[PDB]
RNA sequence: GCGAUAACGAACGAGACCUUAACCUACUAAAUAGUGCUGCUAGCAUUUGCUGGUAUAGUCACUUCUUAGAGGGACUAUCGAUUUCAAGUCGAUGGAAGUUUGAGGCAAUAACAGGUCUGUGAUGCCCUUAGACGUUCUGGGCCGCACGCGCGCUACACUGACGGAGCCAGCGAGUAUAAGCCUUGGCCGAGAGGUCUGGGAAAUCUUGUGAAACUCCGUCGUGCUGGGGAUAGAGCAUUGUAAUUGUUGCUCUUCAACGAGGAAUUCCUAGUAAGCGCAAGUCAUCAGCUUGCGUUGAUUACGUCCCUGCCCUUUGUACACACCG
């Protein structure tokens, strides 16, 4: 029994969402009360950089953009099941990091 | 509150070392004279306790005259020594707030030092350029 | 420098003052500037006083526009 | 009457206005009617507003326009040359100060007084480019008029001692009134005189 | 009726409680009042010569009232404003320090205000007294 | 004097620059009669115009 | 709890979010009465859901909008939207249909935006000139 | 102007053709049956077929139609 | 970390795959125009629904041309570009 | 698109699409959002009321407002009209929304001797390669001023300037044995700034970024005036190894031209234009610049082909380097 805290965040929502559902379930069947999933305001990484590699032409702009989502739960159950839990539970597009 | 009341106003276009108008507040008067300034001038009137709400001509001998001395003694009167003019004075090391024809004289006494060193600042103002570095490839035609 | 106004209340100007602002409708810093050649900064004045005691009535206040009317 | 008590005191000048509308508390529309029947569909005063601020959605058709309320117009048309422009607390202000001074000077309705400098102000022929006159529609004619006033006042106000609304307040009794004192009246004549030649 | 500051308009509540503070005495003006402007980006000093720090610590106290926790930057940034540049386009700036510290200094040694936890300065019990019952005559005519 | 009528149909744009409207007025009192006309600003049906002189006719201009 | 509802009022970025419950007819604005509410000339805007209903409405309810973000001018047009929309919330959960329709046709026949909000809301700014629009000046030669 | 292109007006026209007696003068009903019959990409374009359809089908009952 | 390595599932589907084999036979001196066909040719027989190949620069002369090699479908606007 | 049809079936572009804005008391939740209550408590009146602080252990509840997945919603829906009665179009009604609902990202074929070899360890050929055209250090220059021009910022005032008071956004960014980030609060200093603490690798702290325009109350009073603040003298600080050719900030003093701008000419159709600030980029220091963001918020069209051009058809051509022929 910790109060132990998971943050999720990726750029690409699909998995991030698969890893929350995934954390939701497996606390749930194995029987630990949970508090989430809390969702951050999403943060957009906005770079507007100037489309020509000279100077010449029509004054253009892109604006590039890199989303980035984070979502948080909060468990209560022994600290090595918890770890278990997210151990089994990782994906490459999806970064974990298990506090305290 | 509005007063009636006659005698004691001269419009009198004379007031100190220059022709400073009577019909102008007393505030504002005063920086007439070269060397005073809107806020040199309010807080001398301060010190010289003179309501700002007269005006230039509606004063007397003693408000001109202890005006005078407030502006020529300013330590005197407690003005700090961050508020008045040419601080730690070339020549003594004092801090002097230099008015009409001081004002001139100190003046040429700067940029002649500059031009007897031959300083850059100095050669700029002998030939009439600008001396604080600003451009003038486009903006000193006039 | 032009249209040579009026400085200070004087003896006759406030003789001018007391005679005449009764027949006026509508009073205000401009009306007693344009029909008195006084300045601004006496006509706002002026206004206060026959304010306290009473020779002009208010519309409205305000401190960019003063409405005063007839005190009758 | 309504007298109706609440726990935070509401002002008694309030309670008086639960039986009509009235433009800043002070001014009636219903006793004013507009006397060219031609311009009676646009100059709305007949739904009563209570200050010339409303925010509409007035530029998104193309007669929506006239059904502004006729000072909110007048307001609006206050608020030019670059520095005024967007400060409409500012206007709406004039127009209440200067519909008091209009009551002081001319004792009647002052929305009267601006419904009759609007409907005498607007040139009824024109010109169109050798020049040919043709005839100026209602909806013309009106903003033509409140062009014209605004334009007057705020050009007498500048680098003059006396107040806008003050301006304001003299353009528009002096319209209001057909005489060649105003601005308005001035230019409808030069335009209809013009006008005129063109035939 | 349970009159508080928030029943009454500001400008009148502010103009009350300085009448209050001048006509009281105790309060600690500083010697430099004669001399300072209020802001760097202001240009002149303030007019009214013998009442504006009176005004500004009434108009600090209501705001200290009103709130938690506020401090002497905060204050700075209240009190500031656009300041003409010359030929730049305007900027805002801060306020003066040493005049809004001291004032919130003198407020504190009547016992109006008090140091808080978590930091700054907050209305004392009888700060709160005295404000609210110089809100009590403002609107009992 | 000056008269009124009524517009009961807009013909079309007219002028250069298409400033001008071509409606057919049609006289308040004087029911029997309508006249065609140009007019500079916009124009509805039922828009009732005030003509200075009603004893001229408009085809068309640039 | 006895009786109470919640509702919401909108102009561009301010948002009025007003407490409709049973009570002796108060009305407020972030604690202090509607009566002092800034700018004057726009104060009748939050007195004209008060008069086009009658007072009597507001008899048995004590209403509390709390208005945040946006403008002074936009605060006003949402107070007066979630006070509009509140009292019709509250005669919908307690009060007769009849009633709620009536003070609906009667809000809606003065004024739309006192219980639609306006949707408009500021275009996004394109490069290649200072506004949505508005271009940088083009020059030849 | 709303001119429907090429794409909705031949789905419509497929639809009608297919399962025109389950198909009826009503957009809800017809926005559900085309959902279940259809495999369209995006919502949008969804309606639109279903609008069309529904104009059709309105259209039929007064007189027959071309193409279909 | 662990480095592995997997091979492709279509060789004509993967574009850099037949980009680099188009500047092995490019640089084999083989001609362009072979080349250019031997890679629509592959990618189709891979099952792509279109292809196209472009080759830039000076082709045997000074100045340069810009030679195109299309086959099949090909799509350019919108977001579907970015998915197939 | 309807359709006409010596074609028939297709491919690209358009549209669909994607991102974003507007609606949802309808799902899932929230101790990094907010709230109703409840403890403990303030002042003010005692009706059990009005405004507050506090408690992220109160072993409470909740989701309107905030956040964001998962959906719903608009399709021209209804009604009048008109038109191959086909495609459409115009008015109303309802609706959060009825211009393709608003804004963008994406974007065909053919081309230009358009720009870029000074973004590239992208490059052929030429040149140079030890007194170098490589590289590095010191100092200077890129700012130099009779003059012409382009993008702009301040203004010429009273719809204002100054002084007090009121007091409201949105998009964003942020570090550690530094070469050193965002900085609250306390203290000193007129200020600019200095100092000591503490929070924040961030829905948690800066930050409610208490922004500026604006609102109120006074002072000024039609004048180059308290409009304007260039140029200049003196002094104080900060960044930097280094401020002279003022880096920048602050204080006093100095107080120009300019009184609305000739011929010409730019941009713009609604939360738009104009006004007003703010953040990020550049960045040790410096923003009168860009890119976004909100605040206040209009006048006038909703039309035409006159001017400047664009698209399609017919037609003439001695043009094809294509009428700048």
């Amino acid at each position: 029994i910790h109060k132990i805290r998971i943050t999720l965040t990726s750029t690409k929502v699909k998995q991030l969402e698969n890893v929350s559902a995934n954390i939701i379930r497996n606390a749930a069947q194995y029987n630990i009360v949970k508090k989430g999933p809390v969702r951050m305001p999403t943060k957009v990484l906005k770079i507007t950089t100037r489309k020509t590699p000279n100077g010449e032409g029509s004054k253009t702009w892109d604006a590039y953009e890199m989303r980035i989502h984070k979502r948080v739960i909060d468990l209560q159950a022994p600290a090595s099941t918890v770890k278990r839990i997210t151990q089994i539970t990782i994906e490459p597009g999806v970064d974990v990091e298990v506090t305290i | 509150l509005v007063v009636q009341e006659q005698g004691s106003f001269q419009h009198i276009l004379r007031l100190l070392n220059t022709n400073i108008d009577g019909r102008i507040k007393i505030m504002y008067a005063l920086t007439k004279i070269r060397g005073v300034g809107r806020r040199y001038a309010n807080l001398v009137c301060k010190k010289a306790d003179v309501e700002l709400t007269k005006r230039a001509g509606e004063l007397t001998q003693e408000e001109l005259e202890r005006i005078v001395t407030i502006m020529q003694n300013p330590t005197n009167y407690k003005i700090p020594a961050w508020f008045l003019n040419r601080q730690k004075d070339q020549v003594d090391g004092k801090d002097y707030h230099v008015l009409a024809n001081n004002l001139e004289s100190k003046l040429r006494d700067d940029l002649e030092r500059l031009k007897k060193i031959r300083s850059h600042r100095g050669i700029r103002h002998f030939w009439g350029l600008k001396v604080r570095g600003q451009h003038t490839k486009t903006t000193s035609r006039g | 420098d032009k249209a040579q106004h009026i400085v200070i209340l004087d003896q006759e100007k406030y003789d001018r003052i007391l005679k005449d602002v009764p027949t006026y409708k509508y009073v205000s810093v401009s009306v007693l500037v344009d029909r008195l050649k006084i300045g601004g900064s006496l006509a706002r004045v002026a206004l206060r006083q026959l304010e306290e005691d009473g020779i002009i009535t208010p519309v409205l206040k305000h401190s960019k526009q003063a409405i005063y009317t007839r005190a009758q | 009457l309504q007298v109706v008590e609440l726990a935070t005191t509401i002002p008694l000048d309030v309670q008086e206005a639960q039986r009509e509308v009235k433009l800043f508390n002070k001014w009636s529309f219903e006793d004013v009617e507009v006397k060219d029947v031609s311009l009676v569909d646009y100059i709305q005063i007949r739904n009563p507003v209570f200050v010339s601020h409303t925010a509409g959605k007035y530029a998104s058709k193309r007669f929506r326009k006239a059904q502004c309320p006729i000072v909110e117009r007048l307001t609006n048309s206050l608020m030019m040359n670059g520095r005024n422009n967007g400060k409409k607390l500012k206007a709406v202000r004039i127009v209440k100060h200067a519909l008091e001074i209009i009551h002081v000077l001319t004792e009647q309705n002052p929305i009267q007084v601006v419904v009759d400098a609007i409907v005498n102000s607007g040139a009824r022929e024109d010109s169109t480019r050798r020049r040919q006159a043709v005839d100026v529609s209602p909806l013309r004619r009106v903003n033509q008029a409140i062009a014209l006033l605004t334009i007057g006042a705020r050009e007498a106000s500048f680098r003059n001692i006396k107040t806008i609304a003050e301006c304001l307040a003299e353009e528009l009794i002096n319209a209001a009134k057909g005489s060649s004192t105003s601005y308005a009246i001035k230019k409808k004549d030069e335009l209809e005189r013009v006008a005129k030649s063109n035939r | 009726p349970g009159v508080s500051v928030r029943d009454v308009p500001a400008q009148d509540f502010i103009n009350a409680y300085a009448q209050f503070l001048q006509r009281q005495g105790k309060l600690e003006v500083p010697g430099y009042v004669d001399i300072v402007k209020t802001s760097a980006g202001n240009d002149l000093p303030p007019q009214e010569a013998e009442t504006w720090f009176y005004k500004r610590a009434a108009s600090i106290a209501r705001h200290i009232y009103l709130r938690k926790q506020v401090g002497v930057g905060a204050l700075n940034k209240l009190y500031g404003g656009a300041k003409n540049r010359g030929f730049r386009p305007h900027k805002h700036v801060d306020a003066s320090g040493s005049i809004n510290r001291k004032c919130v200094q003198a407020l504190q040694k009547i016992g109006v205000l008090e140091i808080s936890p978590k930091g700054g300065r907050r209305i004392s019990e009888n700060g709160q007294r005295d404000l609210d019952r110089i809100a009590a005559q403002t609107l009992e005519e | 004097p000056v008269t009124l009528a009524k517009v009961i149909k807009v013909l079309g744009r007219t002028g250069s620059r298409g400033g001008v409207t071509q409606v057919r007025v049609e006289f308040l009192e004087d029911a029997s009669r309508t006249i065609v006309r140009n007019v500079k600003g916009p124009v509805r049906e039922n828009d009732i115009l005030c003509l200075m002189e009603s004893e001229r006719e408009a085809r068309r201009l640039r | 709890s006895t009786q109470s509802v919640q509702t919401f009022g909108k102009k561009k970025t301010a948002t009025a979010v007003a407490h409709v419950k049973a009570g002796k007819g108060l009305i407020k604005i972030n604690g202090s009465p509607i009566t002092l509410v800034q700018p004057e000339i726009l104060r009748f805007k939050v007195y004209e859901p008060l008069t086009l209903v009658g007072l009597d409405k507001f008899q048995g309810i004590d209403i509390r909008v709390k208005v945040t973000g946006g403008g002074h001018v936009s605060q006003v047009y949402a107070i007066r939207q979630a006070i509009a929309k509140g009292l019709v919330a509250y005669h919908q959960k307690y009060v007769d249909e009849a009633s709620k329709n009536e003070l609906k046709k009667i809000f809606a026949s003065y004024d739309k935006t006192l219980l639609v909000a306006d949707s408009r809301r500021m275009e996004p700014k394109k490069f290649g000139g200072r506004g949505a629009r508005a271009r940088f000046q083009k020059s030849y030669r | 102007g709303r001119v429907r292109t090429k794409t909705v007006k031949r789905a419509s026209k497929v639809l009608i053709e297919r399962f025109y007696p389950k198909l009826t003068l009503d957009f809800e009903t017809n926005k559900r049956l085309t959902s279940e019959i259809a495999v369209i990409q995006s919502k949008r374009l969804r309606n639109k077929i279903a609008g069309y359809t529904t104009h059709l089908m309105k259209r039929i009952q007064k007189g027959p139609v071309r193409g279909i | 970390i662990a480095i592995y390595a997997e091979r492709v599932e279509e060789r004509g589907l993967s574009a850099a795959v037949q980009a680099e084999a188009l500047k092995a036979k490019l640089l084999s001196g083989l001609p362009i125009r072979r080349a250019a066909y031997g890679v629509l040719r592959f990618a189709m027989g891979a099952g792509a629904k279109g292809v196209e190949v472009v080759i830039s620069g000076k082709l045997r002369a000074a100045r340069a041309k810009s030679q195109k090699y299309a086959d099949g479908f090909m799509i350019h606007s919108g977001q579907p570009t970015r998915d197939f």
